[PDB]
């Protein structure tokens, strides 16, 4: 890990001299709170039928989408104070920060 | 097996179908979902965690890459000009285009079978997802090669390495300035901005710049800002025929629309002059993403908000109250209490029917349900998650543009004059761009200006 450097590495390695992998690509995310899994360590809530979460059944993500998210496409309220560039820099920005690989 | 199968066997976690669903009537069917890769496969000692395949920093890694082999494959290594490789098969009115990507099961070819146009290759794997995104990518690619040729003329002695690096460093700062000066304050609003992002003092080597597992979900708040059409505009900012208001269900992975339907220029014109969708508690997200996400390229249309919620469950994320507790916010236990926080009982009754307890509300769903902050586009909780993450990314960045040593006093003064409208000027045929601030300006011509009125980036400070 060089003592003097002018540029970033591609992987983000060495940005933090004390803990050099911090911020670097292909590493585990930090956790701000401990993970809540059905079995305590791996299975997500909703995996096993009839297993409740904190005393209540697990609502299907699609059911929630259907009942809360859903609205008619024509009723759309446009933002008086924000261009679509704002709902695009966000996606561009997101892609500079995080990408979660799946198999 | 997730792409096709409905069986819940690892690594598949398919979203089951509720009765009387508005689109999927076969309840034996489902929505495909692959469980995110575990950081430690097959373990029984460690609590499941997920991986970030990118650099957490705002270092324009979606341009340059986050892995050494790709970063090499993205450059033009055929000379010491320090440029990023461009498409050798096509160009947009003379102007540069991102190279094509050799993929085994290329989804861009499926959008228009006859056109035979594949996905693009950029610093990030998701470049061809929506033409609007590919535009921003192409604008930045052009910007690197722009800044690298301006630097070779200034310092001809400099080789391809110094040219690449110096231009990368410039772009890297440009993304930071747009983000922190113009983007974030319009996301958080003044109060949260003062709270979570007070005036940068300097680099703190004791600040964890990593992305929190939660942020990956919380930042998907942007899905509420998505409009259902791709709005294209001609030379005179007028609807460009044919296809001015194209449905989003037809633009996902439609790379052919950038190559064969008039390049970057109309898309950027559309992004500058069209307002974004506004998040309303009765108008969360459009059916172009709720019902027809990736319809052209998949066996079935996906539901992005449902995917967001299954993803937090996959990710083992705590519910609403735990995150409110974490943020130092009141945790409602009842329907009434909830109705008070959201300033909407109609919604709280709806949320209580689904979850039972505000403890179980999935983080994304909770976050998007909150009334927005003053001059902001997020609620109290998301302003906290998003605020905290951005402060860590700033204060924990050794190569942060404002950090003493990164740039010179003059270099810093020169970079302070950049803007996204000006970047659109220098890299496209567009002569009329948005009056600053770009993210607020949405009406043509009330909020517009001519190129000439915009000062360019003065690279004088870079001369050696
Ligand atoms: C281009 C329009 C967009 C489309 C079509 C889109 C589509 C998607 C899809 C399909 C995923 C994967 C969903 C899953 O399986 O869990 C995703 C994830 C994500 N999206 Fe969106 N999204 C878009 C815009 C945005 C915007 C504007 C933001 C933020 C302002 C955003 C932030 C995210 C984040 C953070 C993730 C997870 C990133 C990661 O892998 O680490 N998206 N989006
Ligand atoms: N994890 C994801 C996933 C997606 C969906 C997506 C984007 N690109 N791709 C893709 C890219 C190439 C490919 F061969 C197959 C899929 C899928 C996102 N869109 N925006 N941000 C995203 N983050
Ligand atoms: C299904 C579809 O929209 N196909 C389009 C076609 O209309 C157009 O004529 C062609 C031009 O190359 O590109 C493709
Ligand atoms: C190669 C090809 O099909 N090009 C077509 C063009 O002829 C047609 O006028 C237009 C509208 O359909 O779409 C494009
Ligand atoms: C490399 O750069 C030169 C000069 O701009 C150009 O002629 C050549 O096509 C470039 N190659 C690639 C792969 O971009
Ligand atoms: O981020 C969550 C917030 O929780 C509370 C305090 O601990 C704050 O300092 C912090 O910002
Ligand atoms: O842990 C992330 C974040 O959580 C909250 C506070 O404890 C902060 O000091 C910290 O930065
Ligand atoms: O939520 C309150 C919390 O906000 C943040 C910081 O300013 C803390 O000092 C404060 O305790
Ligand atoms: C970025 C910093 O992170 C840690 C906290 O102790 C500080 O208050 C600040 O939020
Ligand atoms: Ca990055
Ligand atoms: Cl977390
Ligand atoms: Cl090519």
């Amino acid at each position: 890990c060089p003592e003097q450097d002018k540029y970033r590495t591609i992987t983000g390695m060495c940005n933090n001299r004390r803990s050099p992998t911090l911020g670097a690509s292909n590493r585990a995310f930090v956790r701000w709170l401990p993970a809540e899994y059905e079995d305590g360590f791996s299975l997500p809530y909703g995996w096993t039928p009839g297993v409740k979460r904190n005393g209540f059944p697990v609502a299907l993500a699609r059911a929630v989408s259907n009942e809360i998210v859903r609205f008619p496409t024509d009723q759309l309220t446009p933002d008086q104070e924000r261009s679509l560039m704002f709902m695009q820099w966000g996606q561009l920005l997101d892609h500079d920060l995080d990408f979660t690989p799946e198999p | 097996n997730c792409e096709t199968s409905c069986v819940q066997q690892p690594p598949c976690f398919p979203l089951k179908i509720p009765p009387n669903d508005p689109r999927i009537k076969n309840q034996a069917d489902c929505i495909p979902f692959f469980r995110s890769c575990p950081a430690c496969p097959g373990s029984n000692i460690t609590i499941r965690n997920q991986i970030n395949a990118l650099t957490s920093f705002v270092d324009a890694s979606m341009v340059y890459g986050s892995e050494e082999p790709l970063a090499r494959n993205l450059r033009n290594m055929s000379n010491q000009l320090g440029l990023l490789a461009v498409n050798q098969r096509f160009q947009d009115n003379g102007r540069a285009l991102l190279p094509f990507d050799n993929l085994h099961d290329d989804p861009c070819l499926l959008t228009n079978r006859s056109a035979r146009i594949p996905c693009f290759l950029a610093g990030d794997t998701r470049s061809s997802e929506m033409p609007e995104l590919t535009s921003m990518h192409t604008l930045l690619l052009r910007e690197h090669n722009r800044l690298a040729t301006e630097l070779k003329s200034l310092n001809p002695r400099w080789d391809g390495e110094r040219l690449y690096q110096e231009a990368r460093k410039i772009v890297g700062a440009m993304v930071q300035i747009i983000t922190y000066r113009d983007y974030l304050p319009l996301v958080l609003g003044p109060t949260a901005m003062r709270k979570y992002l007070p005036t940068y003092r300097s680099y703190n080597d004791s600040v964890d710049p990593r992305i929190a597992n939660v942020f990956t979900n919380a930042f998907r708040y942007g899905h509420t800002l998505i409009q259902p059409f791709m709005f294209r505009l001609d030379n005179r900012y007028q609807p460009m025929e044919p296809n001015p208001r194209v449905p989003l269900s037809r633009v996902f992975f439609a790379s052919w629309r950038v190559v064969l339907e008039g390049g970057i220029d109309p898309i950027l014109r559309g992004l500058m002059a069209t307002p974004a969708k506004l998040n309303r508690q009765n108008q969360i997200a459009v059916d172009e993403i709720r019902e027809r996400l990736f319809e052209q390229v998949m066996r079935i249309g996906l539901d992005l908000p449902a995917l967001n919620m299954q993803r937090s469950r996959d990710h083992g994320l705590p519910g609403y109250n735990a995150w409110r507790r974490f943020c130092g916010l009141p945790q409602p236990e009842t329907v009434g209490q909830l109705g008070t926080v959201l300033r909407n009982l109609k919604l709280a009754r709806k949320l209580m029917e689904q979850y039972g307890t505000p403890n179980n509300i999935d983080i994304w769903m909770g976050g998007v349900s909150e009334p927005l902050k003053r001059k902001g586009r997020v609620g109290p909780l998301l302003a906290c998650i998003i605020g905290t993450q951005f402060r860590k990314l700033r204060d924990g960045d050794r190569f942060w543009w404002e950090n003493e040593g990164v740039f010179s006093m003059q270099q810093r003064q020169a970079l302070a004059q950049i803007s996204l409208p000006r970047i659109i000027c220098d890299n496209t045929g567009i002569t009329t761009v948005s009056k600053n601030n770009i993210f607020m300006s949405n009406s043509y011509p009330r909020d517009f200006v001519n190129c000439s009125t915009l000062p360019a980036l003065n690279l004088a400070s870079w001369r050696e």
